[PDB]
């Protein structure tokens, strides 16, 4: 592997819970002016979420509401890119988000 | 080139571990990612970490490693071209001696945080009916301190099972003690089933000859115009950092001076304490290496 | 491994990750030695030659996919609540899919439960509270595809006509459906695309079928599949009984496509043609070839 | 094993070209200036179809060469074109795979040099003419069919429905047969604004 | 061994050294224990008899070479896109060729796939990088071939003859092709080499058949192998038609060569001919026999 | 093998990424004068991309932006050429570029 | 040193950046990873200061075991590997025995 | 691959008919009048070569198809004829399959 | 095997990359006048390439 590459990965959604990526996880030097965004779509393409993570010197930390994630189906598609100052978005993580909760 | 130098030994890159602990967590407690703390570079154990205790010494520790290889043959070749190792199977083994309430919960497979010792004292610990499989968190610690430099050499296992317990002799002129086999396994929050490490300051001495990042060539000091106040208050003592070219805090290894404690005196840690008004010069240095600050004083 | 990820969906909708990141947060994991799961069954014939046996063709064969899973939770009841789970992912009726997603893409396979699942161990499973089940499912469909692709032409011209373009990435040839609304005579590629299976591969280059007239109200799905009828009318009219030994008879060759012409003509009210193209590949993974 | 190696008898071939997506394609390889020196101009003022040209953005003169060779030394090629300024356009012929040495057939469109020359190629983006020129005024829409006749060793330029040669030329010194059999073509403008450029191009073997 | 050598060029074109100097780098090996690969499968017939069971002919079987690849790269996306690249080298419908190289030359027996290939071991591939694939391949030609001898005679003359010499250096019979222009009526040699198949071998020593007379236009291929039609024009003509029920019979039988005879008469224009003898063999490599 | 090749290897290719490849997985020994370059292709021999890599003393850097790489398909033929100064290029990777992203 | 424990863990340990104050964490791979190096095994006999330098080339070795090892209070911590050698197709031997 | 292999769609076709075995051939196929609609007629009277027309015999007009098609859409014909006597003669280029449209 | 042979062996070639068989593979004492050179040919036998 010559490229830098996303990593696969499943993120867990609950109804009613509040959606949070812990920051011990998200390790990595992170410059001053570092960004965090966090892209959910479906099939087609269409966006259905995009959150900012709250990144530090050394984490990344998302953390959102129950109200933000209830459009967020089991099976959607989401990526995570960082963007460190004066450089272009870099995709760390991409999958796929499964729900982990009481199916109706 | 000579024999001796084409060798290029060192003796110091042997590492002794002569005390060694382990600790154990539950699989609940956040794993430890690595032990030095990020203050001052001591000895750090993450909370919900408990030791066993003694162990006895004749037994030592052991490490086994095993490993499932698989020969390549190919058709033109009378030799197998390659080997695939499809696994590395760590385990460990030691025989300790206390009968504490981890050693015994380890032991036997069971929780006994819900057992309450009778009226007086007394505690009975059944034997489950079915085993129960439990994780832990496994740290094995080892110190060898040279030269009250001590080094302190780790192994991080986030996710150890009891594979085997050997049998026990009662034998009424040794003590009783529990002889556990510890088979590690991958943790996948964590990304590894073992891994090892090293710190303290003798690490620090030995690192650039070990090989990992760069040789400590030019000693590079915190920005050298710091202003400090003569009257008490938040200003009144600045703190210095002492870093290497290869991204290592050298502060407790360099010796802090002052060539004028009266504008600014300098402790050991590289705090600089504003006493009279003016300039002063604070040399911290390693063997050959210096770094040297212009402090300024104000009342 | 993250290079490859195998997920169930389940007949009741339930969602199982199998292998792959994420796998056993449902409590069931994959176990290894999983057959006729990577090349679909292909059996080919041979008549006697001069040297042997001459080549005389190929059949696709169904999939039997055996493979074991286990059901695992440090209690019992749960344990049993998972397994009970599992076994109402599955049916003999009715199919549910089975996804492999890498570097390639996602392809589903439609299993069914080719016979009764044989779970546990010797002794009773609530022992342990994890247990192997062995399942024996089989794909009608051998093939592993993707989601068909679908393209819309609607105009309110009397006369038209457009470019669907068409193109079979995957290895195997496929079969388009077309969605025709009513009234209106339309006219629909059948190209070869150099298939001599009529011995017509270059005389049928540019074949164009003409569909019979429809009435107001004979909505057509015309498939070319060999598995349905072509002419399927909404209303129950018997539309293939006005087109005279005429058919489609070509599938999407592998590497061809073109832009494919369909006329509409003597439409009132203009007209909706609606065109699926399927994506079916004998591998769960594969890089693209051409 | 062989007794001789023989060339494989290839058959006459067809190729065309539109220019209706984004981006110009790998079908063109770009020339003299590098990659990324072509690109597609909309032209939506004049209502006309898009053509292919250099991308002004960053560069003025640019050369294409097809990516597949012609099987045959003698070939057609019928190009529709649009003038919606002032340049230079050159349909080449007989190129290498450098575009070193080529034939070619050049309409200039300006306030006095509204006319067509047959030039030999020095480089993809440098030429020199041979012969008189010919007076042509280029409309939008217009077709001009290149034919390049190796029986004849001629070079010639139709307009339109005409079968009488527009321009014409023979004996010219360009070298043929294998490894020299690839089209393309040309554009040079003074301005940074698209000139006359084609926005359909076919290639045959043979004439 | 750099005693041997074996390639597989696929039915796409693309080179891979399974064997020898150079073997593995485009990431495919050989395994060891590769089957019905060096001698062509006979079967020998036998009719009961006072003695017990009387010879009574052989024949020649298609050849089932089971053989195993190592498929290997240090990183799995490589290593899958090598995987996709050797799954993409093979078909079942059309044949790719696999040589071996020795002292004696370079033999080629083309083989395709006679079933699905088995993949990989019992967990997933992308945890090794370096994973077995079991090909079951089919010869239906089950003979080795080297590329054929041909030779050509051209003549301006009306009426001529030309002799080629032919010589069957390999261990099994051969079967001549000749091209021959038109107009023309052409005779060609059918010796029989002292074959006593037909009970006629000192009889056809000298055996020569006519061809029809051939029309302007109307070239034509002889081939005597019979996995083919004898006479077949250029111009879709029915010259076999026209030739009133004979045939080429004889095979070049081993051992045997010599200067067969070429007659060319009522030819205008004068005309040429090709003879092409292929070079079959039993084994991928052999000292040449005499 | 007379003659050494190249090495076959993979790219990743993202979307909304931008395409790096790091000059610790490209380290050598380049003489100031040194270049570097990267050429795309597709399955006909046109070239769908062409970048010039930084080359530094002791590494080879390549940074895109998302939009140049945008039009390579997954699938195409990469080639990877080094040019020391007064020399030919020579190839040291060439291969396959994959786009490892969620599909739509 | 670094060689000795990226030999132990089949890992290549040259991104292993020491912390703030020199410590290092050296994981083991999610699989082994299958590395090759080449050996050079030489051992000097001196004789009336004219020494014999007897040496083992192997142009390509990799890790085939590991031996458990022991932790004792009075003993340094060692590491016993296993290196087997294979055929390198560039120089055409496996192993090699010299002397100068 | 697709550098060096033309594909049968991507080549220039070239046929020719000439009627002097007075036979039609398989490669015309009657439209609309149905099989058995053309008939080749010998023109002996005067020095001419046998020609192509409807079957007189039970037609007074017919078309034949070439079995194969173009493989582009720009086309040249090249017909030689003869005038018998009164009568329409239709050229068509640019038809679809069963000859529903064309121009002529 | 009482007379010398050749050893087979493959060449690698790359399409805009410079052709290159280095010292050490061709090793061996070789006096001085001692002149190598490389020779191509296609399966007829017709030589397509000669190097020094």
């Amino acid at each position: 592997m010559l490229s830098t590459g996303p990593i696969m990965e499943t993120l867990t959604l609950t109804v009613g819970s509040a959606f949070e990526i812990p920051g011990w996880k998200l390790r990595g030097e992170y410059p001053a002016g570092t960004t965090s965004h966090l892209v959910f779509t479906d099939a087609a393409g269409g966006t259905l979420g995009e959150f900012e993570g709250t990144v530090s010197a050394k984490e990344i930390h998302y953390l959102q509401a129950p109200d933000d994630v209830k459009n967020i189906p089991h099976g959607a598609n989401f990526q995570l890119f960082v963007t460190y100052p004066s450089m272009q978005p870099q995709c760390l993580y991409f999958g796929t988000a499964i729900r982990k909760e009481p199916r109706y | 080139t000579d024999f001796y130098t084409i060798k290029d030994a060192q003796a110091d890159l042997a590492i002794a571990p002569l005390n060694l602990t382990v600790l154990l967590a539950p699989y609940s407690t956040t794993p430890a990612t690595t032990l030095e703390s990020p203050t001052d570079g001591s000895l750090a154990i993450p909370p919900g970490y408990k030791s066993v205790g003694h162990f006895e010494k004749q037994a030592g520790l052991t490490l086994g490693n095993e490993f499932d290889s698989k020969d390549i043959e190919a058709y033109g070749e009378p030799e197998p071209i390659r080997t695939i190792i499809n696994k590395r199977t760590t385990t460990f083994d030691f025989a300790m001696y206390q009968n504490q309430r981890n050693v015994l919960e380890l032991i036997w497979t069971q929780d006994f945080s819900n057992i309450q010792p009778s009226e007086f004292g007394g505690i009975v610990l059944e034997a489950p009916k079915v085993p129960k499989n439990i994780y832990y968190r496994a740290i094995l610690v080892g110190m060898d301190d040279r030269n009250d430099r001590p080094i302190w050499l780790y192994w991080l296992m986030p996710k150890v099972k009891l594979d085997k317990l050997d049998n026990q002799t009662l034998n009424d002129d040794n003590v009783i003690e529990y002889k556990p086999t510890l088979k590690a396994f991958r943790d996948d929050v964590v990304g590894y089933s073992v891994a090892q490490g090293f710190a303290g300051p003798g690490w620090r001495d030995l690192v650039a000859t070990a090989g990992f990042g760069e040789a400590l060539t030019a000693l590079t000091i915190t920005p050298g115009s710091p202003t400090v106040t003569v009257a008490t208050g938040a200003s009144h003592t600045a703190q210095l950092l002492v870093e290497g070219d290869n991204g290592i805090n050298y502060t407790p290894d360099v010796v802090f001076t002052s060539s004028a404690p009266d504008k600014a005196s300098v402790s050991a840690a590289g705090l600089v304490t504003g006493v009279a008004a003016g300039s002063a010069t604070i040399t911290a240095t390693k063997g050959a290496l210096t770094a040297t600050a212009t402090v300024t004083v104000t009342a | 491994t993250d290079f490859l990820k195998i997920e169930l969906i389940g007949r009741d909708g339930s969602h199982w990750v199998l292998s792959g990141p994420g796998m056993g947060q449902q409590g069931v994991t994959l176990n290894p030695n999983l057959q006729q799961f990577y090349d679909a069954p292909v059996k080919t014939l041979y008549v006697p030659g001069p040297f042997g046996e001459e080549y005389a063709g190929k059949r696709v064969q169904r999939r039997e996919i055996v493979f074991s899973v286990q059901a695992y939770d440090e209690d019992p009841d749960t344990w049993s609540t998972v397994d009970s789970l599992w076994r109402w992912a599955w049916d003999y009726d009715e199919e549910s899919e089975l996804r492999v997603s890498t570097s390639d893409g996602t392809r589903f396979l439609k299993v069914r439960l080719m016979e009764e699942p044989k779970p546990y161990y010797e002794k009773d499973p609530h022992i342990t509270a994890d247990n192997p089940i062995v399942m024996t499912v089989t794909a009608t469909f051998p093939y592993w595809q993707d989601e068909p692709e679908e393209l819309i032409w609607t105009t309110l011209s009397t006369e038209d006509m457009t470019r669907f373009p068409v193109r079979n990435d995957g290895d195997v040839p496929v079969w388009l459906k077309w969605t025709l609304t009513a009234p209106g005579l339309w006219i629909l590629p059948d190209f070869s695309w150099g298939n001599d299976m009529y011995s017509r591969g270059r005389e049928d280059l540019g074949r164009t079928v003409a569909m019979p007239e429809l009435v107001a109200g004979e909505h057509v799905s015309v498939d070319s599949d060999p598995r349905v009828q072509t002419l399927i009318a909404v209303n129950g009219m018997p539309t293939q009984n006005r087109w005279k030994g005429n058919d489609l008879l070509y599938p999407l060759m592998p590497g061809k496509g073109a832009e494919i012409p369909v006329q509409l003509k003597n439409a009132p009210e203009g007209g909706a043609c609606k065109l699926t193209r399927p994506r079916w590949y004998s591998r769960p993974w594969s890089r693209p070839g051409v | 094993p062989l007794s001789t190696v023989v060339s494989p008898e290839d058959s006459a071939v067809q190729y065309k070209a539109n220019f209706v997506g984004q981006y110009i394609g790998p079908m063109w390889k770009p020339m003299g200036n590098g990659w990324g020196s072509l690109g597609i101009h909309t032209h939506a003022l004049i209502s006309e179809a898009p053509s292919m040209g250099p991308n002004y953005s960053l560069f003025s003169s640019a050369a294409a060469r097809w990516l597949w060779s012609m099987n045959m030394d003698s070939v057609t090629i019928v190009v529709r074109v649009l003038n919606v300024g002032a340049g230079k356009f050159n349909v080449i012929v007989c190129a290498d795979y450098q575009m070193q040495t080529y034939l070619g057939i050049q309409f200039e469109t300006g306030i006095s040099n509204n006319k067509v020359h047959v030039i030999t190629g020095d480089g993809p983006l440098n030429w020199g003419y041979q012969g008189d020129a010919v007076n042509n005024t280029t409309a939008n829409g217009d077709v001009y069919t290149i034919k390049y006749n190796d029986l004849l060793d001629t070079i010639s330029c139709y307009k339109g429905t005409s079968l009488t040669p527009l321009i014409e030329a023979s004996g010219l010194d360009v070298p043929h047969g294998e490894g020299f059999r690839y089209t393309g073509l040309a554009w040079n403008t003074a301005l940074l604004s698209p000139g006359v450029e084609p926005t359909a191009w076919e290639a045959k073997d043979g004439v």
